[PDB]
Parts: C-alpha cells; sequence; structure tokens
C-alpha cells in the first residue's frame, strides 16, 4: 500500500517573523518585556527598502 | 502670569511603548495600588523617529 503526493514548504518573508532561545517567566519579570516582549517590540521597530 | 498646560498626549518610539502603556494603561500597580496615572495622557506610538 503506498501514498503518494506533491509539496514542498516554503519561506514567506526574512523580516516577519523571529525566534529567541530563552523562556523563563519567573515572577513575570524576567522576559516579560526582556525577551519575551522585546522580540515583540523588535518586530515593531523595521524598515523596508526605502529607509 | 502662569499659563494653563494641560498635557493629554505622549509620543513615544516603538522601543519605549511597553514602559509607555505600562504606566498609562496598567489599573493595578503592586498588590493592588490603583494608578494615579491611568489614562491620564493617551498614547500614540510611532516608528518615524528613533
Amino acid at each position: 500500500f503506498m501514498a503518494d503526493e506533491y509539496r514542498y514548504g516554503v519561506r514567506s518573508r526574512c523580516n516577519v517573523g523571529f525566534g529567541f532561545w530563552q523562556l523563563a517567566a519567573m515572577s513575570t519579570e524576567e522576559l516579560n518585556q526582556v525577551n519575551f516582549e522585546k522580540v515583540y517590540d523588535a518586530m515593531r521597530n523595521q524598515k523596508a527598502d526605502g529607509g | 502670569r502662569p499659563l494653563d498646560i494641560r498635557p493629554n498626549l505622549l509620543v513615544v518610539p516603538t522601543t519605549l511603548r511597553s514602559k509607555a502603556k505600562e504606566v498609562v494603561g496598567v489599573q493595578r500597580l503592586a498588590n493592588g495600588a490603583d494608578n494615579p496615572n491611568f489614562e491620564l495622557v493617551q498614547v500614540l506610538d510611532t516608528a518615524w523617529l528613533n
């Protein structure tokens, strides 16, 4: 018995995503806006190809 | 003769939005303290500056 399919993954855009390497949340002061929402703010702050 | 000033706007970069909203936007402070500066000034966040 067999299965067949045509597919492959894609990269949407280089500046619409982020991944960080820490998640502690101790008292919601280690990462609240230090590394968890720091990336949120980094995404908020970006420039296109026109300055 | 002093001047009547009624600050109602707070403009900050996207990097200070978290702090701006936690000053104006948080209703309780600590283990319950109200917030004397809650909704005192409305905040707008912009990406043109900084």
